[PDB]
DNA sequence: AGTGTGTTTTTTTTT
DNA sequence: CACACACT
């Protein structure tokens, strides 16, 4: 049958290079690209895979954890055929399946017994993101006593590892084959944790929650408190309760159920055209107004009120002077009035316009560490310094409500930090300074 | 299964003097002890496995009634002498026998204490009818056999870790590692030491 | 007769002739009989109907597509109940068996529905005991049996090896697919390829997954005797059966009691102890009411279609509204305008969403002024049960964090947990408000805080969740002293603060009258309903029943399981619209607001206020149960939301305030 | 003689 | 990883 696998390899690149739109073969294309900009990573779109043969989509789907491997293997032969010149291990590293399914999505409640090792297409939110974590794509190992050296590649496409070498393998022991991690090659895995679609709304029912893993090029490519699209195949691995395991998820396509690009490295994705009209805007002055009255649906006026929050959201430029001072740019807005209008809903408006800083409410932020928390790690005694409201606000503009309400004392440490525009901690015995640009 | 002979249990009751918490020295084993225990906490009802059956697959034979102390224990080998195997056996679960059992322990009461002394506790075994006869968080007066009880785990069974002192020598039941004890009584009787608002229940119950 | 799959007689199959019970069950043959006796009855036999109710259930439960094949434990006793005390007694070979007969019935009322459950289980409802923790003996060992607890644990649910291969690692590639307990290990220890001892490993072979969730159990302490802890013992839930229920609901349930060994267990015990479990066959919840076959099974309530035709059918029936106001807490004599008034929060507003992210509340947040001892609590109760989803606040009891938002240290798993937020539970349904002008301020703020978005927002202990809180709410208070001085301005009568009265959209003040011959009839009303309640007294439960249905025919005149069933329907399809409106009609009354917040015993006017009076007329327009809203059932929300306003004034203006609004009152 | 298995109060943080 | 026990 590794013939035969052999065989299902050349099907799946007679897949990909011979599937053509209009005379355009769109994976030679996106080949080349990943050769240009050097990411061993590969996007591919099972519908199309139906359209060129459902045969091999069928195989797929019938146990994806072996299958795609191959398809690694293929995609890194095709490579080294089409990117390296003929007859011209490690020497070109693997390129990586990425696949969009558009199928159903089954809740991330009510997920089956079934479905295990199935791929299968879901959504829901990040509540937290692990570091990274390398993987042994390629083993060097040596037989101890026999001195024998050989070479492993492994796959995280099983399960749960791979037990090490026993036996001499060509007495040497149950392990002779010492691992020397040198030339052996590592590639980063990241997990992640997904709550049960915030739109769902189980009544009564906490937000049940599930791992992932990542890839190198899926890794760190979304953050926590980011809703997310996943096409992941089903996963289950043993924790260390009979014969029930841990339910996880590997990762073949990554989409944002939140849809809001990535963290903004000026690459315009709006491009000159929209900016552009953004600048004839800025160019024509009643576009000032036209933002003024836009701001606040159904207020009924209050434009220079308006005026000042645009004005505020706008951001303040922070100076730098040569000296060791630096000019503050950011500005606090601080809201005094009458109950019952608006003032609050406006706060909220703002700030889902703006989601580069967070609404919160006063006795809603923990009155420790409003800026940022310390809390002890259940893994650490160490009381860490967990990120509080203003270190998110840090980077954005943040509405925050009952500010008469909340307790003075800490609103106090607040006035500081927005002063510095940093925050520095030196409790517990831990000097950490966070910077507050909000 | 009416056949198979229901276990006989003999409850003691009047019994002439009451050793209470005091006495209860290690000169008597296994004796008959009345004591007046103060048993507020009792425990939960425990099936106490007393027989049980073994596949021992491989010789396909079958024990009858494996009796173990205080530990789960197998038959030394496979009940059929051909395939002996002092290596494999596995539980058959038909000859099963359970007993009911609550690990009752009793705190000394405040009166005949001369110095205060702290409320002693100490567990007394219950048998099923026993566990259904006391009632909880009352002190009792009982009586039954007192029992040499070993401590935990100091079995080399299977599963348990066996705990790692003085021993005597051509013993052989157990070579190495010695072994400790910490005493339990056992109650075959037990006794407490300390509505109905309906007319036809009225006139039929009523003197 | 045969050895092995036999047919034999119901006698020579009833009686074991063998010296264990078990091993004559063992016997296939017995089991062949047995299963032909179980497809014969399954559909041959068609207790008291035409046709079998277990036929009925096949084929249903394939339309359903699903596994349990619920059985009742009825109609089995019934049909010759040989297989009755079989089962009783050795349940789990003839359970299989059940099984295979259920894949029999199922190709035959359904071709092809086979390989879509590859099993389907078996569902013992009902039994002849219902049995207790305390009643677990050695012979209730290895039996499947009814029990009263309370789930606690509901762990993850976790897919279940239904099949496990095991192989060794020298020898066995892939070894035969045998059934795991998903009790203990199988822990074969033998290859069949060496014969001696070798390390051994799962088959990489995909077998049967099942879901897998334990819970602890409890049993209820009322029926426990005073002074005693109850026992507890451990329930897995499996495919098809997890996630049932809500941890303390408390059920009852038919299971085996099932026993399994685990060496920690003797070695803290000393003992020859045996890990005893129960995993039920069938899931029932025991809600604790027993009132009616609402507490077999889960949850209770229902809705039926024949009652929401009778809804419309009342719907265009007019005085509707009135029997409605007549309809809530009819055993509280008086109070028209509180009973319009929560009974329209009952209803509750249309909520409003404008460009997704600006929103509208939906619910209704009723302030009460009662005095002591006016039934405020005892109208909570009766508000709930009427709207299905409710919770109730003791006030003083909860806090800030323990009825918004809680988190909770968890040390079994060593992080912080969230902690059930009564307001949370309030969510989705009414919420229930007592002794809240008595409790503290600060939870009042947070109260506000919450209900000001209608959604709870707390970041602390690492927790920066946001829950949507979406209630009902209905704050019960007393006046300062006990009683309202209608002299006294409303601020003045109240100790609370004044931005949450603006906050509430409905006021409401209870005082005491003259009302003479009102008295005279309260106090022969509380008289009917001692006299009604004494079992003491066809006979004379028959006249109380008539009683209590005459005084239902003059208030409530829908009774109030229909009437709860009509709120369901309401909310469920009913959604009245604003199509039609009085813009100038709200302009005047809005006008008329203003410049009356000058007199001292006025409170301040705002946007909410009218947003209040909106909701209002949604929660009208509801309560006439039209899809779309109504101008005059709107003027009659204008009317009542300005009647409350002139309440709230001092007595002094508000004459003077009652004749400005007499332009509007006539108008209603 | 096979071969298996075990050792590295305080202090904030709530509130 | 690697050395005292308990039989292997
Ligand atoms: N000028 C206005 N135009 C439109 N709507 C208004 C206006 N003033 C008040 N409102 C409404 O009245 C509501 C009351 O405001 P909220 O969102 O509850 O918060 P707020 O105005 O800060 O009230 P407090 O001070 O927190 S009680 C708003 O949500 C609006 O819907
Ligand atoms: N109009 C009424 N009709 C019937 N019962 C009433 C009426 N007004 C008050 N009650 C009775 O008053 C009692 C006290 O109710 P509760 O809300 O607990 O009082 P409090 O005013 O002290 O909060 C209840 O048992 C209720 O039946
Ligand atoms: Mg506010
Ligand atoms: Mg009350
Ligand atoms: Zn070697
Ligand atoms: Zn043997
Ligand atoms: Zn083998």
């Amino acid at each position: 049958n590794d013939d035969d696998n052999t065989e299902i390899i050349k099907s799946f690149k007679n897949f990909i290079l011979e599937f053509r739109l209009d005379s355009q073969f769109i994976y030679r294309d996106q080949l080349r690209n990943n050769i240009l900009v050097k990411n061993y990573s590969l996007t591919v779109n099972m519908e199309h895979l139906i359209g060129y043969n459902e045969d091999i989509y069928k195989k797929l789907s019938d146990e994806p954890s072996d299958i795609i491997p191959l398809f690694e293997t293929a995609i890194t032969q095709v490579a080294k055929r089409i990117s390296i010149l003929s007859r011209a291990l490690n020497s070109l590293p693997t390129f990586q399946l990425i696949l969009n399914s558009n199928a159903n999505q089954i809740p991330l409640r009510d997920l089956d017994s079934e479905h295990v090792s199935k791929i299968v297409r879901l959504s829901g939110i990040i509540i937290s993101t692990s570091v990274l974590s390398s993987r042994a794509t390629y083993l060097s190992i040596m037989c101890r006593n026999c001195r024998h050296t050989t070479s492993i590649t492994i796959n995280n496409f099983n399960s749960n590892t791979v037990s090490l070498p026993r036996s001499c393998l060509s007495n040497c022991g149950p392990d002779p084959y010492i691992i020397i991690h040198e030339s052996s090659k590592f590639i980063d895995q990241q997990f992640l944790k997904l709550q049960e679609i915030p739109e769902l709304v189980p009544v009564g029912e906490m937000p049940r929650n599930l791992t992932m893993t990542c890839d190198r090029y899926l890794t760190n490519k979304v953050i926590p408190g980011t809703r997310v699209t996943i096409v992941g195949i089903y996963s289950i691995y043993n924790s260390k309760g009979v014969a029930i395991r841990t339910p996880y998820i590997k990762i073949l396509g990554i989409q944002s159920d939140v849809e809001t690009s990535s963290i903004w490295n000026s690459v315009t994705m709006f491009t000159e055209e929209e900016e552009e009209e953004f600048l004839q805007l800025s160019r024509n002055p009643k576009l000032y107004e036209i933002l003024t009255n836009s701001i606040a649906p159904s207020i009924f006026g209050n434009e220079d009120i308006k005026k000042a929050i645009v004005c505020l959201l706008m951001g303040g430029s922070k100076k730098i002077l040569p000296d060791g001072m630096r000019l503050r740019g950011d500005i606090n807005v601080l809201l005094l009035g009458d109950p019952g209008t608006a003032k609050s809903q406006l706060l909220k408006f703002v700030e889902k316009v703006s989601p580069i800083a967070v609404y919160t409410s006063g006795k809603g932020s923990s009155a420790a560490g409003l800026t940022a928390s310390v809390q002890r790690d259940p893994m650490t005694r160490e009381f860490y310094l967990e990120g509080g409201a203003m270190v998110l606000a840090d980077g954005g503009v943040v509405c925050i409500d009952e500010f008469d309400k909340m307790r003075d004392e800490d609103r106090v440490a607040i006035h500081e930090a927005m002063e510095q525009q940093t925050i520095s901690i030196a409790k517990a015995g831990i000097t950490t300074v966070l910077n507050s640009r909000t | 299964p009416e056949q198979t002979e229901r276990v006989f249990q003999i409850s003691f009751f009047n019994l002439p003097t009451v050793h209470r918490i005091r006495d209860i020295r290690s000169e008597k084993i296994g004796s008959l002890l009345s004591i007046s225990g103060t048993v507020t906490r009792t425990s939960e009802v425990r099936p106490e496995l007393y027989k049980a059956s073994f596949t021992c697959d491989m010789c396909r034979a079958i024990v009858d009634n494996v009796e173990q102390s205080f530990k789960y224990t197998e038959p030394t080998f496979c009940p059929n002498p051909s395939c002996e195997n002092r290596a494999f056996w596995t539980l058959n679960v038909t000859r099963s026998r359970f007993l009911d059992w609550q690990k009752v322990r009793i705190q000394e009461n405040a009166n005949e204490i001369p110095t205060g002394s702290m409320p002693r506790t100490l567990d007394v075994i219950l048998r099923g009818d026993s566990v259904e006869r006391a009632k909880p968080g009352d002190r009792c007066k009982f009586t039954g056999v007192e029992i040499v009880v070993p401590d935990v785990t100091q079995l080399g069974l299977p599963g348990v870790k066996p705990s790692s002192n003085s021993g005597v020598t051509g013993l052989r039941s157990l070579g190495v590692r010695d072994l400790t004890y910490k005493i339990s009584f056992l109650a075959c009787h037990v006794i407490s030491i300390g509505n109905e608002r309906d007319q036809e229940v009225f006139l039929n119950s009523l003197s | 007769i045969d050895p092995l799959r036999e047919e034999l007689t119901l006698e020579s199959l009833s009686n074991v002739k063998a010296n264990s019970y078990s091993e004559w069950i063992t016997q296939p043959n017995v089991s062949r009989t047995i299963a032909r006796e179980l497809k014969s009855f399954l559909l041959e036999y068609t207790d008291e109907t035409g046709r079998s109710v277990y036929g009925a259930r096949i084929r249903t439960l394939g339309e359903m597509n699903s596994e349990s094949l619920e059985v009742n434990y009825r109609h089995l006793a019934e049909s010759k109940a040989i297989l009755a005390l079989f089962l009783a007694k050795c349940p789990e070979e003839m359970l299989k068996i059940f099984d295979l007969v259920a894949m029999e019935a199922t190709e035959l009322h359904y071709p092809d529905y086979a390989r879509i459950h590859s099993e389907i289980h078996v569902r013992i409802s009902d039994f002849p005991t219902i049995y207790s923790l305390r009643e677990l003996r050695e012979s209730n060992l290895s039996s499947l049996v009814r029990v009263t607890g309370v789930v606690t644990r509901r762990t993850g649910v976790f897919p279940q090896l239904k099949y496990v291969k095991f192989n060794c690692l020298k020898c066995g590639s892939i070894l035969g697919p045998f059934f795991q307990d998903s009790n203990e290990e199988i822990r074969i220890s033998f290859c069949t390829n060496c014969k001696s001892k070798g390390p051994f490993r799962v088959n990489g072979e995909k077998t049967v997954y099942r879901n897998y969730q334990r819970v602890t159990l409890q049993e209820a302490p009322g029926t426990v005797p005073p002074g005693r802890l109850p026992r507890h013992r451990e329930v897995i839930l499996l495919a098809d059966l997890v996630d049932v229920s809500k941890p303390g609901e408390e059920v009852e349930v038919t299971g085996i009691y099932k026993n399994n060994y685990d060496g920690n267990l003797n070695a803290k015990n000393g003992f020859p102890v045996f890990a005893t479990i129960i995993e039920a066959n069938s899931i029932k919840r025991r809600e604790g009411n027993t009132a009616n076959e609402g507490e077999e099974g889960l949850d209770v309530f229902s809705w039926t279609e024949e009652e929401e035709r009778e809804f419309r059918k009342i719907s265009r029936d007019r005085g509707i509204i009135d029997k409605i106001i007549s309809s809530m807490a009819p055993s509280i004599y008086g109070h028209r305008d509180i009973k319009t008034a929560v009974a329209c929060s009952l209803f509750g507003g249309v909520p409003k969403n404008v460009n997704g992210k600006h929103s509208i509340r939906g619910d209704i947040n009723v302030l009460l002024l009662g005095d002591p001892g006016t039934a405020k609590s005892q109208i909570l109760k009766y508000v709930e049960k009427t709207a299905h989803r409710a919770v109730f606040a003791t006030g003083q009891g909860a806090s800030a964090v323990g009825l918004t938002a809680s988190v909770r240290k968890d040390p079994i798993t060593k992080e912080w947990t969230l902690e059930g937020g009564a307001l949370v539970l309030a969510d989705k349904g009414v919420c229930l408000i007592d002794e809240f002008d008595k409790m503290n301020d600060q939870d009042r703020t947070s109260i506000h805080e919450a209900m000001e978005q209608q959604s709870i927002s707390i970041s602390k202990a690492g927790i920066v969740t946001t829950l949507q809180a979406r209630c009902s709410i209905i704050a019960a208070a007393n006046p300062n002293g006990g009683r309202y001085n209608s002299t006294l301005p409303l601020a003045q009568n109240v100790s609370l603060t004044e931005p949450i009265l603006s906050r509430f959209d409905i006021l409401c003040v209870v005082r005491d009258l003259v009302d003479e011959e009102a008295d005279e009839r309260l106090a022969t009303f509380v008289v009917d309903s001692h006299v009604r309640s004494h079992p003491e007294n066809l006979n004379a439960r028959q006249r109380r029943l008539q009683r209590q249905r005459k005084k239902e025919e003059e208030i409530s005149p829908i009774p109030q399981e229909l009437l709860m069933k009509y709120i369901h329907y309401a909310r469920t399809k009913i959604y009245p619209k604003l199509h039609q409106m009085d813009m100038d009609k709200v302009s005047r009354v809005y006008a008329d607001l203003r410049r009356e917040s000058i007199s001292t015993g006025s409170f301040p006017i705002t946007v909410r206020h009218l947003e209040s009076i909106l909701r209002i007329a949604e929660s009208f327009a509801k309560m006439r149960l039209s899809e779309f809203v109504s101008s005059y059932d709107l003027d009659r929300a204008i009317k009542v939301v300005v009647d409350s306003f002139v309440d709230a004034q001092k007595v002094s203006v508000r004459r003077q305030l009652r004749r400005s609004f007499a332009i509007y009152t006539l108008g209603h």
